[PDB]
């Protein structure tokens, strides 16, 4: 399971090996984090360059 | 100047600073888990093994 | 250049009495010899405080004719020529016998001289270097953090390869030496590619230390093989008992084999972090973080376990488990409970679409909070 | 200040106006008026028979019923007067508790109903069911029924489309902002 | 942009002191 | 050696005084004699220090006096009189121009210039009062004398602005003498204080002046808060009409905290929150203001732990604000640590520190919060427990209890459990996926609105300045 081959969760005790075939998580969510992820640096820079009118 | 008044108005409302009127008048706890550790493993362990 | 280093990485763990008394005596020797040998005599006078006359009359002595000796010499070569290269030759040798001594202050007065004077490139990045390395002979961050800086502008200028190994390394110690080894694993794996010995603490430590830092940072995979197929760590075998006890453990995290992980957390906690200066203050956090880590790594694979199962697989009590279990859980790196009452152990799967919805709004919400901060400010304007 | 500005009337008349806020059911005000009293309450009639409302509010916060109660049952070696609030209080404690055990579970046996209510009779138990509008049913309440009943009953009101929120209704409010 | 404006009107505080000396000179 | 330096002195109030005497007698150009009133007071009480403080006096002597060499001889008498020329007007070097006042007309009563120049004089006066430390009878005097004089004029909106700092001086010095130092009198005028203020706030909004209206709420509310008549701040504040148009940042902090401290009491924390953040980011940090800085981040605090919130243990730890924080450290962790017994010391050993700044009565409370946090603790690490397990781990004395702590817990959602009594285990019931649901939308509906509201905000502010610039001549 760890190495990830088959990807699924062993449950133990009710001795049953549950199997999941989904692929790695939706694409547009993780791409807003990238955004965002921009966005906070922009906003850094802008409160320095705004220093000097404060 | 002109925030200055300010300043010393505020203060004033405190009275004086509380500031240094303290110093005056007078999971960052946990301990090392290791040593703790040690004991438990040991004791586990030799029931275990001679069981 | 060696004696620069050594005598203050041995005299460290004559200092701890967290050591045993009987290892703590044997250091005693080492350290002893070295004290007389070198003259580190003001030095000295501190390090006495903190666990002959003739040390101290043969500093006397040794200073006045050293002194003396360069002085008329230094006297002499004003009277005659070229003050670029051969007086900040000579500058530089004023600074090595303060260096010595263990006074940083009058290293750093010496050596500065030399730079002043219009020097090579090559040369400048060199003086820069060892003053920092003063700084670590005591181990303090502040000033060492200050220095290296500087090097950075000179470092591509020079463009050598040979001293932006010495560089990499030197940042390095300052990282280990603070709490984040985040920024440690990086350098100094890369040490392992080139490593150089000058006034840097010899290849062995940097083998052993490059493991400890590369657990606690890679993922699977990647750190894996950082700390496994590099070819070094093979050739080198297990020479000395600290570099065994930390890869013994390394097997055994990624070989899943996790009765004998418990065994090797123990060893690696007496002979590899308390030997070490730089990790002695975060022996707490590293021990702890690793039975959290190991923790999670079994839970991952498993949808419930048996607290009965669990705990017989590493060596320790039910009862045992379940006290340690409790102080991972509310912190969160686990993500699990514990039905007791049933003795199952639940593990709560948001992995998917929610988890990403959660993360997603509160770097929002960090976002958000900035914004207010600054709008605020320009409006009054 | 001190002249003859406090007595032991007065102490017994702050008592009897605190127990009266605390059996209306207003923590809002008791909290206010404690702040008011303060510095003639603190050593200057200090805590001896103000010490009643004090205590009662300590207990509840906790939300240690079983405290609080026993409180009100000992108190008839304290009444003065005081069974003015103290006989209210009582039924105030019933209601806080009804309220409690509904969200938590639908089934209590008839003995149990009782004694987290403090009934001293079981009857009077079944009697406090039909008044508080619960059936209990051959030795067991069936909270399943009002509960539902009044969400459903509630939903039918009139302020009432802003306060449910439309999803519709974003959109419009929405666009509406940059236009102008 | 909000920035920008800002910027703009801090300058021309200057240049509407400055002003009135040219207009002295003018009169 | 002394005339020199005194001249000096009067020279330098004189310039001033002229200056901001031309621009409000030139129409109305309000936004610039504010400004630079504002900066001179600084300026002024920077200034006495040295060139010596007879500054005044000479001053008082060289003007066309009504009752300020009245006044003057009162306060020379507090701090021992002396004589070496102080005759009312032993000086004249005004010589009937009326640029320093046309000696002759002024007395006739043809003109009148008199007026603002009296008012200016009062504020020199309690501005050199409060500085100094002189008390007692010239506060009395000065009280007296300035509240006839006020209501002796029937003010223009630019003088209103002036008195706006003079009524901030006026509380402040009634409050110094009834602070020393017990009276029955203090008591008695503390009642009449209340009610001038009062008087002056109804014509502040006919005057319309939003500077003036916004100073007297806040001398107001702080007045409820020393007696400690919450229920009177709470009627007080309810008919709102507080400006945050054209008053200082400055006085916006004080505002916001004196409604947060109402709201703490009665235990409505949802409001409180907000409103101290926002005194925190409106305050100018600077190193005087320090003081003001140091009582609001005890309150902060004490106002997230009682929602429920843990404060960061970070935070007073990389602060320079260390040392004052030390009580309230412990606190943050014995709620966290949920050790009961060592609450209730804590409290008990800090008592008198605590009590000064009154937030006490709040800790108090938070002997109720260290249980309930202990509740949360054992719900998430156990999912199911057996009741009797809780009564070990808490250290509370049997079964019947512990049943009536969860249970008056989970109706405010706390710990968000259900008992199941049949059973004889507690189930969480908080079980994630919310996705699924409805919910992420109601969550960013909200985020929407907000951004919406910075943006006309911004918009607002931004375009005004240039305006009037345009319009006025520029090179």
């Amino acid at each position: 399971i760890l190495d990830k081959i088959f990807y699924g969760v062993l449950d133990q005790g009710n001795g049953w090996l549950y199997v999941y075939e989904t692929p790695n998580q939706d694409a547009t969510y993780d791409s807003a984090l990238e955004l965002v992820g921009q966005l906070n640096k922009v906003v850094d820079q802008l409160f320095e360059k705004a220093s000097v009118l404060y | 100047t002109k925030k200055k008044n300010e300043e010393i108005n505020k203060k004033s409302l405190e009275e004086d600073d509380e500031f240094e009127d303290f110093p005056i008048d007078t999971d960052d706890v946990e301990v090392d888990d290791d040593f703790t550790n040690e004991l438990k493993a040991e004791l586990d362990r030799y029931k275990r093994e001679n069981q | 250049r060696v004696p620069n280093y050594e005598v203050s990485e041995k005299a460290f763990l004559l200092t701890q009495s967290k050591v045993s008394i009987e290892q703590r005596k044997e250091a005693a020797e080492f350290v002893l010899a070295k004290i007389k040998e070198e003259e580190m005599a003001p030095y000295y006078k501190y390090l006495c405080e903190e666990y002959d006359q003739e040390l101290y009359n043969e500093l006397c002595k040794k200073n006045e004719s050293k002194i003396k000796e360069l002085n008329e010499k230094i006297q002499k070569l004003e009277e005659d020529d070229e003050g670029e290269l051969e007086q900040a030759q000579a500058w530089i040798n004023l600074g090595e016998y303060y260096a010595q001594i263990g006074d940083k202050d009058n290293a750093e007065k010496t050596l500065g001289k030399s730079l002043s004077k219009a020097i090579s490139t090559g040369a400048k990045i060199d003086v820069m270097l060892t003053i920092a390395r003063l700084g670590f002979f005591y181990n303090d961050q502040l000033y060492v953090k200050e220095k290296l800086e500087a090097v950075n502008s000179m470092i591509e200028k020079g463009g050598d390869w040979e001293r932006r190994n010495r560089y990499k390394t030197y940042y390095g110690i300052h990282c280990l030496a603070v709490r984040n080894f985040k920024e440690a694993a990086k350098l100094l794996v890369d040490s392992l590619a080139t490593f150089t010995s000058i006034e840097l603490t010899s290849y062995e430590s940097i083998a052993t230390y490059a493991s400890v830092t590369g657990l606690f940072t890679l993922e699977r995979t990647d750190l894996k093989s950082k700390v496994i197929d590099s070819p070094e760590l093979l050739s080198l075998i297990s020479t000395t008992a600290a570099l065994q006890s930390i890869s013994s453990l390394t097997i055994s995290l990624y070989a899943s084999d996790y009765a004998s992980y418990f065994p090797y957390l123990l060893e690696t906690y007496a002979n590899v972090l308390i030997p070490c200066k730089y990790l002695n203050r975060h022996a707490d956090f590293f021990v702890r973080e690793m039975r959290r880590k190991v923790y999670a790594q079994l839970l991952e694979s498993y949808k419930t376990l048996s607290l009965k199962s669990m705990a017989s697989a590493f060596g320790v009590s039910v009862a045992f488990l379940d006290n340690d279990l409790g102080k991972f859980i509310p912190n969160k790196q686990l993500n699990c409970v514990i039905d007791r009452v049933n003795g199952i152990v639940e593990t709560n799967r948001p992995d998917n679409k929610n988890a990403q919805y959660h993360l997603l709004v509160k770097q929002g919400d960090g976002l958000l909070t900035k914004l207010q901060k600054y709008g605020a400010a320009v409006r009054l304007t | 200040n001190h002249k003859l500005s406090e007595s032991d009337k007065k102490s017994k008349l702050i008592s009897l106006y605190l127990l009266n806020l605390l059996s209306q059911n207003n923590t809002t005000k008791f909290h206010s008026e404690l702040q008011y009293l303060d510095k003639h309450i603190k050593n200057l009639e200090d805590d001896s028979l103000l010490s009643y409302p004090i205590k009662l509010d300590r207990w509840l916060m906790e939300g240690s019923y079983q405290k609080a109660w026993d409180l009100l049952q000992s108190g008839s070696q304290n009444i003065s007067e005081f069974d003015s609030f103290t006989d209210i209080l009582k039924s105030a404690i019933r209601d806080e508790i009804a309220k409690n055990t509904e969200l938590s579970y639908d089934f209590l046996p008839l003995s149990n109903i009782k004694a987290l209510l403090f009934f001293n009779n079981e009857k009077e138990t079944e009697k406090f069911a039909l008044e508080r509008n619960w059936p209990i049913v051959n030795s067991k309440v069936y909270f399943n029924n009002q509960s539902k009943e009044k969400a459903d009953y509630e939903d039918e009101m009139m302020h009432e489309e802003d306060q449910k929120t439309n999803i519709i209704e974003k959109a419009m409010d929405y666009a509406i902002s940059i236009e102008n | 942009e909000l920035m920008v404006i800002y910027i703009s009107n801090l300058v021309r505080s200057i240049i509407a002191f400055d002003d009135l000396i040219e207009n002295k000179i003018q009169n | 050696l002394h005339h020199s330096e005194k001249k000096y002195a009067e020279e330098d109030q004189v310039q001033e005084l002229l200056k901001v005497l031309n621009e409000i007698s030139k129409t109305t150009l309000t936004l610039d004699p504010r400004y630079i009133w504002r900066s001179l007071k600084d300026l002024s009480s920077l200034r006495n220090q040295e060139l010596l403080n007879a500054e005044t006096l000479c001053f008082t002597v060289n003007v066309l006096y009504p009752d300020s060499s009245s006044f003057k001889k009162n306060l020379l008498k507090f701090i021992t009189s002396n004589h070496k020329s102080s005759v009312p007007g032993s000086a004249e070097l005004r010589n009937s121009y009326p640029a320093s006042f046309y000696s002759v007309n002024t007395e006739k009563k043809t003109i009148e210039v008199t007026a603002e120049i009296n008012c200016f004089m009062h504020l020199l006066v309690q501005l050199f009062l409060w500085d100094s430390k002189e008390l007692e009878q010239l506060v009395e005097f000065n009280r007296k004398v300035v509240i006839p004089n006020l209501l002796c004029y029937y003010n223009l909106r630019s003088l209103n602005l002036i008195n706006a700092k003079l009524w901030f001086y006026i509380y402040l010095s009634h409050e110094t003498l009834a602070r020393s130092s017990e009276e029955i009198n203090s008591d008695n005028q503390n009642i009449i204080l209340r009610s001038t203020m009062m008087k002056f706030l109804k014509i502040a909004s006919l005057k319309h002046d939003n500077e003036t209206k916004a100073m007297l709420i806040n001398l107001i509310l702080r007045d409820f808060l020393n007696n400690g008549e919450v229920d009177s701040a709470s009627d007080f504040i309810s008919k709102l009409e507080y400006p945050h148009t054209d008053v200082s940042s400055s006085l916006e902090a004080r505002y916001f905290f004196y409604l947060s401290k109402i709201n703490a009491i009665q235990l409505d924390y949802s409001t409180a929150n907000e409103y101290i953040i926002a005194a925190i980011r409106k305050a100018p940090h600077n190193s005087k203001s320090l003081g003001f800085l140091q009582q609001s981040n005890k309150l902060h605090c004490c106002i997230q732990l009682l929602m429920g919130d843990i404060p960061e243990l970070s935070f007073f730890h990389q602060s320079n604000m260390q040392k004052s924080l030390l009580p309230y450290y412990h606190l943050t962790k014995a709620v966290k640590l949920g050790d009961l017994k060592k609450f209730t010391s804590t409290i008990t050993k800090y008592k008198q520190l605590l009590l000064k700044d009154d937030t006490y009565q709040l800790c108090v409370r938070l002997r109720s919060n260290v249980i309930k946090t202990g509740i949360r603790i054992i719900s998430l690490t156990y999912k199911k427990i057996s009741l009797r397990d809780i009564c070990l781990k808490l250290n509370l004395d049997s079964e019947q209890t512990v049943e009536y702590m969860v249970s008056r817990a989970i109706r405010d959602g706390v710990i968000e459990a259900k008992i199941n009594h049949e059973d004889g285990f507690i189930e969480t019931t908080e079980l994630l996926n919310i996705y699924d649901s409805e919910d992420p939308q109601q969550v960013f509906d909200e985020r929407i609105k907000f951004a919406n509201q910075l943006h006309d905000e911004y918009l607002v502010s931004m375009r005004y300045p240039e305006d009037k610039k345009t319009q006025q001549n520029e090179k």
